[PDB]
Order: structure tokens, then sequence, then C-alpha cells
RNA sequence: ACGUUAUUUUACUUAUUCCGUGGGUCGGAAGCGGGGCAUGCCCCUCCUUUUGGCUCCAAGGCCCGGUCUUACCGGGCCGAU
RNA sequence: GCCUGCCAACCCUGGAAACGGUUCAGCCGGAGGUAGGGUCCAGUGGCCGGAAGAGCACACGUCGCGCGGUGUCCGGUGCGCCCCCGGCGGCCCAUGAAAAUCCGGAGGACCGAGUACCGUUCACGCCCGGUCGUACUCAUAACCGCAUCAGGUCUCCAAGG
RNA sequence: UAAGGGAAGGGGUAACCCCGGCAGAUAGCGCGAUCACGCGCAUCCCCGAAAGGGAAUCGGGUUAAGAUUUCCCGAGCCGG
């Protein structure tokens, strides 16, 4: 071959640096990475109270996305948008002498605001974040709604809800009113929660803690297999 | 009561400490990548270097192979019959020859070893002092346990994963033949952490030591004090099972 | 720029190692205060002693008494400014006065004797 | 004296490989070892596969 | 029945605890070798392996090559599951 | 600068029994000696350069804060003395530091040109080298003991009988 | 640089103060590099013998004095 001499060479293993390997699973972590991974796992390990683990049984992606399309109309104002609106109204009322704008319809948001709406029964549907770092805050939200018999839904992503409001954590947002046009497809959303929880209150762990552990699952398979072989062979012969 | 006694002085301080720095380096065992069917980590004995810190040698085994994260080098414990330029193999599937270190499971029953691990990676716990060796007493196909009869005579349950080195440790006979000087004794103790002369408790003052005082030479009370006794109180032959000169034996467990 | 996969892949073929990242800095715009030019005159006067006098003749060297923050570099420049001469060495002596005596070796091209006359020294 | 100085390039070295490092009869011992391992290795490899 | 409640024994991985590192090649599966078991249809329900072996050298440029966008320039993938 | 050291070590010749040389420990030679010829470490001496232009001893001069001239050389001896440096030997349950400083080799990427590009660990030439201490005693009187105290207080040089 | 001392970290101790480093380990120091970008790495980092270890000077002359050292001639040598 005029181009080159030795076409095959073995680097690899038994000489040279190996295939990279899963060092995404090994490496020395910063402290923050260590704690965050453990938290989900430990949710299973400790017995999870009746209020929780009603969570994690979340709304479907298809249902969630079409919900947001309705909310596209209702989106709350930005900092710039609100300031802009004041100038328009001020000009119109003073110079034109026109009677005030139509009543605004938007999602109402924030914990204290929305929870009050559940009590008064003003909110038709509330959309509740799965997340939120003080978990004590958000256990109350489906609990209160269920108690008063106001339909609610739990969707994943506190950030996802927050994007709509153009802020940070919304935690909850809700529709007290809806347009007549949106009303038909809004019915599907109301049905949606009672199409994953048309059930009585499942109060998860009786005493159970665990959820299955990688090492234990492998161990259990081996133990089961040995037992099964022995049992079968007594009947057979 | 009294001024504080000499044992409590260990504490910290350079005066009670030895020159640990002068000592020649780590005694560590290089932590196996995997494999090792003859020469996947190949060491070359290039020297057998005396360690002043225990007055017995560790063989200088030089592993040198590159990469970058390769970890290599330095002193595995010397065994008998080792020579310079002989290759040393460290790991799971290593050949059965003297001076090689491998898991105890793959070593057959009835086989003399030096060093054992009292849980994997602690590098050498059982038999390290000269002319001593453990002999691996039992195994069977036991996944859980390798049983080793120690030089203390104790039969110990230890994991089958734990590494041991074939052979007995070198420099044997060291302690057996007598010093025949006070001055020879001084030099050994100087290099290690010990203060050399032993003043007797009788020879000390009553303030310094419980056994001190009295016009004539004598220990005033019973030497044997309780194990449960607190620090300061606890002197003499602590919790002696018997005394006076006859018919004991080595540590003798039964199973 | 950085598409996150790239950082992950670099760590993937490594057994840990160290770190590496960089980030910028900025100086203010408000003008930190105090504008000054508090400055001492390193050369104060040619020092005059019997032992100074002989050296001018002998070895082409004026002898000055100078500041206590003297060196060799600044004083050589100062001598050049104020008396128009090249200085070949500067030599430093602590005195019991608490100031620094300087022996400053001068050029043979313009003699220390005829430098001396206009800043007279005995 | 032995670093970047009045001395010329030659004085730090001997021309042969491992000039300052190994003695010369020591150098040939490792050339012999290099020779033996390569020739033996092919013989070992073909034997094992068969 | 729902478990409730109380003694002790015993076991798992997450608290805690010990130790190992310039966290390395871990675990599980399958590639590829091949053996033993009844070796029967491979033989799973298993055991060895899985690039390095005498032979004071040496194993570093994630490699030459293969392959694809890509005229060369230059970038991937694979070689090394 | 030129030349030069034996022990240690190494190269080549050669093929040893009537085996040799040889250490304070048996070590050279049987993985090649004794012996012959080389090579290396360059402590050191030599002669030359330095460098007499210096210095030393003389004569003469006041010609003085200094004038003119010479001569200053060649051997020998060792259980001497001191120190160094070399390579050995005794010692040990004692086996007797580390770093700045730092070159080498292996490594071969990358860059190599001709009327120029590459070496630039070479020679020669050009400039520069900052900061601080330097007096002097160092003791029967400059230190410490109230103190010009017979005391004490670390080290180097070490004539002749 | 040593024996050793001591900031930095975590943690006790109100606190003084003491061990002494840590998530400088996918927190940045170091080298190409001028071009903005890439590559590489820890047990750090300073003090610690005016005795250890060590970049590099000799001669003559001189004053009240040590002079390789002050001065000066002549000759170097080291680093940039």
């Amino acid at each position: 071959n005029p181009l080159f001499e030795k076409r095959p060479k073995q680097f690899g293993i038994g000489g040279a640096l190996p295939p990279k390997k899963d060092l995404h699973r090994f490496v020395k972590w910063p402290k923050v990475v260590r704690i965050q991974r453990q938290r989900r796992i430990l949710k299973q390990r400790l017995k999870v109270p009746p209020a929780l683990n009603q969570f994690t049984r979340t709304l479907d992606k298809n249902l969630a996305t079409n919900l947001f399309k309705m909310l596209l109309k209702y989106r709350p104002e930005d900092k710039a948008a609100k300031k802009e609106r004041l100038l328009k109204r001020a000009q119109a009322e003073a110079e034109g002498k026109t009677v005030e704008a139509k009543k605004p319809i938007v999602v109402k948001y924030g914990l204290n605001h929305v929870t009050y709406l559940i009590e008064q029964s003003k909110a038709q549907l509330v959309v509740i974040a799965h997340d939120v770092d003080p978990i004590e805050l958000v256990v109350w939200l489906p609990a209160l709604c269920r108690k008063m018999e106001v339909p609610y839904c739990i969707v994943k992503g506190k950030a996802r809800l927050g994007s709509i409001v153009h802020k940070k954590t919304a935690s909850v947002l809700c529709l007290t009113t809806v347009k007549n046009e949106d009303k038909l497809e809004f019915s599907k959303i109301l049905e949606a929660i009672k199409a994953n929880f048309n059930d009585k209150f499942d109060e998860v762990r009786k005493k159970w803690g665990g959820g299955v552990m990688g090492s234990k699952s492998q161990a259990k398979t081996k133990a089961r297999e040995k037992l099964l072989a022995k049992e079968a062979a007594q009947r057979m012969t | 009561m009294g001024r504080v006694i000499r044992a409590q002085r260990k504490g910290a301080g350079s005066v009670f400490k030895s020159h640990t720095h002068h000592r020649k380096g780590p005694a560590r065992f290089r932590s196996l990548d995997f494999g090792e069917r003859n020469g996947y980590l190949k060491g070359v004995v290039t020297d057998i270097i005396h360690d002043p810190g225990r007055g017995a040698p560790l063989a200088k085994v030089t592993f040198r192979h590159p990469f970058r994260y390769k970890h290599q080098k330095e002193l595995f414990v010397a065994a008998e019959g080792m020579y310079t330029g002989q290759f040393v193999y460290c790991g799971r599937r290593a050949t059965l020859s003297i001076g090689n270190v491998l898991p105890i499971r793959s070593v057959p029953e009835g086989a003399v070893v030096c060093n054992v691990e009292h849980h994997v990676g602690d590098r050498g716990v059982f038999a390290r002092a000269s002319g001593d060796y453990a002999i691996v007493i039992s195994h069977n196909p036991d996944n859980g346990t390798s049983r080793i009869k120690l030089p203390s005579g104790a039969k110990k349950i230890v994991p089958s994963s734990c590494r041991a080195m074939i052979g007995q440790v070198a420099g044997g006979g060291r302690t057996e033949k007598p010093m025949l000087k006070a001055g020879n004794a001084y030099h050994k103790y100087r290099v290690k952490r010990n203060c050399w002369p032993k003043v007797r408790g009788v020879a000390m003052n009553p303030v310094e030591h419980p056994h001190g005082g009295g016009n004539h030479q004598h220990i005033g009370h019973a030497s044997t004090v309780r194990r449960d006794a607190p620090p300061g109180q606890k002197v003499g032959l602590i919790a002696a099972r018997r005394t006076g000169r006859l018919r004991g034996q080595a540590a003798a467990t039964a199973a | 720029r950085k598409s996150k996969k790239i950082r992950t892949s670099v760590t993937f073929h490594r057994p840990k190692t160290l770190k590496k990242a960089r980030d910028p800095k900025y100086p203010r715009v408000s003008a930190p205060g105090r504008n000054k030019l508090d400055q001492y005159q390193i050369l104060k006067y040619p020092l005059t002693t019997e032992s100074a006098m002989k050296k001018i003749e002998d070895n082409n060297t004026l002898v000055f008494i100078v500041d206590l923050k003297a060196d060799k570099k600044k004083i050589k420049a100062a001598v050049k400014k104020m008396y128009d001469i090249q200085a070949k060495k500067v030599n430093t002596l602590i005195r019991p006065d608490g100031k620094k005596k300087a022996y400053v070796k001068l050029t043979p091209d313009y003699d220390a004797l005829d430098v001396a006359n206009k800043i007279g020294i005995i | 004296e032995y670093k970047r100085p009045r001395l010329s390039r030659n004085r730090r070295t001997v021309n042969r490989p491992y000039g300052g490092v190994l003695s010369g009869p020591a150098v040939r011992e490792r050339i012999i070892r290099a020779f033996l391992v390569e020739e033996q290795k092919i013989v070992k490899k073909v034997l094992k596969i068969q």
C-alpha cells in the first residue's frame, strides 16, 4: 500500500488510555450535586405521607400543552406592558373623553390570592405546580380544593407555569372566568383531572418505605430464581 | 494526691513524637484496576530498601507505566526469596508465586501468607512484624468468608475479597538473639517512638507514682488493677487472668 | 458559544483532575479621589567633610547626603538632571544621623572638581 | 557549572542514547531486552490462538 | 378483620460510622474467546476468561487505519461494546 | 591556554593449570584474567599567558610629597607538622536528610531554505546589573556577672628544640 | 528548603484562641499564545540555619581601621 505502511494498530486496552467510560456516574462532585440527586431517591425510602405521592401522579403532556394554548390569550402583563397600558388609557380618557375599557380577563396568580379564590369558589380550575422547595406550602393546595369540591389539576413544572406570567415562581395560576369560545375546550381540562383521579383519596403508604433499590432488585431476582427451581423440581419428580 | 504520670504525656508534642519524616515512605498497596492475568500491572524490584521506622525492609517495587491517572510506584512489603529484576504482580488473577499480592480466595487453603486486609484497601494489618506469618486455615466455596489463623493463633472471619501476599515477611529472627548492650537498645528505640530508660515505680516518689514511697524498696499494694478503672488509677498488670509463671498458651478460639 | 455537551464530554474521558472556567472583571468610572505629587528631593546638598574633600580629587566623586528612601537608580537620574553629569556608581551608607550618606562616583569626561565649584564643597 | 554556561553542548552528554543516564554496557542490556520481547511476543500470540 | 400493641431475634440501603483516591476502568447486560454441567439443540438455571506473561527496555500525543459531511484546508463518528 | 593523575572504571588484543594478579573484609578472570596497547575522572604540577607594568631585597639620591639602576636563581630529603583531596576498610536489631538550583537522554511534533532560511546550548562585539549590613573590640579592660570582676563565653591560623 | 512555624477551609470555643486546609478536585493557578483560544496540574503558599544548601573576583595600593570587602590598575566571571 503506497499510502501508509501499518493499516491496523491496537491501542485501546493492554496499552494506551482506555475507552472513556461512564465518568458521568463516577467523578468527584461539588456538594450541590450530591444532595440534589439523593432527595428524589429518599422520597421513596421514607414513607411518604397521604398528602404527598398524590403528587407525582401528574397531568399528561398532551393535556398540559393544550392548556397553555388557552392561557396564551390570558397571559399576564410584563413590567413594560403594564406601564405602556397606563399611557394609552390616560390619553384616551382625557382627550377622546371615551368611557373606560372592557373588564380585563387574565389568570390570577400567587399563593395568597389564589387560595382565597378557592374559598370563595370563584376559581373554576386552578393549575398547581408539582415542585416548590417548601413542600409544606403546596400540600395545602390540592387538599383545600378537594375539600371544597373545586376541581384542580397538578401539572409538572413550576417554571413552566411561571413563564406564562413572565415572572419567576407563580406556584399557582387559575381561571375564575373564561371566554365563551374557550369554554368548550376548557371542559376537557376539567374532565382531565377526573380522568386520572376519578377515585377516592388514595392515601399512598400504609407503612411502606422503599421503592426498589438497584442492588436489592438484582439480589431478589437471584433469590427468587433459586427458590422457584427447587419448588418446581419437587412437584416434577 | 499527685503530679500527672508519664503515660498521659503522649498527647501531642514533638518531644514525645518520633521523627516520622525520616522514615522512608508509604507501605501502601496499589489499588488494582482489574484483571491481572500475569503482568497487566508489572512491577520490577529495583532495590530492597531498609525502613528505619520498624527496622526491617520493604522491597522497592517500581511501577512506572504512563497514562495520566495511572497511579504507581513505591514500597510493597518485602517477603523472603525476592530478588531484584523479578516481576511482581498485583491483582485478582495473579500467578501464585512468592511476593505477589492477590485476593485470599484465589490462594488455596493451608497456604502461608504475610499481610492480610482487615477490610479491603487498608493494605496490611495481620502479620507485618518479622518472622511472623498467618496461615489461611479454611475457605471451602464460601463467598462470604475466608478464615485465617493469625500469628496470634486467633481464627478470624474476614472477607474473601481481602488481599494477602504470598510468602512470609523478611528480616526474621531479628528479636530472638540478644542485644548485649544497653547502648544497642538505645539506638533502636531512638529511631522509633519510644523513650528509652524504664524507671521503676518503686524508684519514683509517692507523688509521681502510686507504687513509690516507703523506707525500704517495695510496691505498697496489689499490682493488679481493674480494666474498668479510670485513667490515672489504672496501673500495674491490668486485668490479669493469672500471674506467676506457668502453663498458658496462645490465643485459642474454637469454632 | 458553549453547547453544554462539550464540557460533559471532556470530564467523561477524565478521572477527575482539576477544574477550569473564566469570568471577567471591570474597573469603575467614578474617579477614586486624591490627586497628588508629594515628592521629596533625594539630593539635599553635597555633604562636606574632610573625608569628602579628598575623594573628589582622588577618585572623581562628589559625596552627597541624601534621603532615607534612597537607592541607586533614582539618585543617578537626579544627578544627571541637576548637575548634568553621568554617574557610574552610587554607594549607600547608613549614618547614626538616621539619614543616608551617598558616595556617587562620577564620569571622567566632566571632572568632579569642576562640577564641585558651582555647588561648593570642602 | 553543569547548566547553560561556558561549557559547549558536548560536555553535558555522550553521543549514544542514555548518554549521561546509563553507562553504555547498561544501554546494550536494554537493547537486548527490547529485541527478545518483540520476537518472543509473536511466537506466544500465534500459539495461544491455535 | 383492620392491623393494633409489646418483648426479643434476623435481614436490606438511605441516616450515622469506618477506609480507600493527583473518586480509574465499579456494577449489570451483551460483544467476542472457551470450558464445565445431563455438555443433549447452543445449554441459559453455571465457572473461567475478555488486547499486557521467560527476557533491570519500554506502554505518553484519547493512533495508524476504516467511514461520513467536507475539494484541499477543517470537523465528526469509529478504531477502543 | 597548552600539556599532564592513579587508584577506580571502561575498550581492544589475547586464551591462562606448574592457575595467576591482588585487599585490613577475598576480590580480578572463566558473563575473559595476568600480560600488551588504548580510553576516562583532572586533585595537581609543569611551561607559557596573568605578571612584574607588581611585589621583595640592595646600592645611590635628597635630584625633595621621591630620582636613576640592578639582583630577585637552581637543586635535595621523609613514619616530620597542618589541612585538604582520593580511593579503600571497620561499625550497626544504629545502614547514616530534603529543596531551590539543574542538565541529560529517550520523545519527534512542528518548522526547515538557496540567494536564502535554518542552527543561534559556539566564539568574538554592545549595554546593564536594584535593595540592605560593612567603624572596632571580641575580652585578667569595649560582651555577660551592679563593675577596667583572677570567673564564664562559639570558631579559623598553630614556628624551633 | 529542613526540623518546625503559620494565614487560608471546616469546626469547637460567645470570645480570645487552637487543630490546620477544604466543593483553589467540571471555582485557578501554569505554558503556548497574541489571536483568542486551547492545552496541562494540587496537597497549597510564605517564613524557617545572617552555621545547612548556594549564580558569579582576584591582585596591588591606601587612611584612623577590617580591605576578595574601601580605592585603583590590570585581568575576569555570572545573570539579564
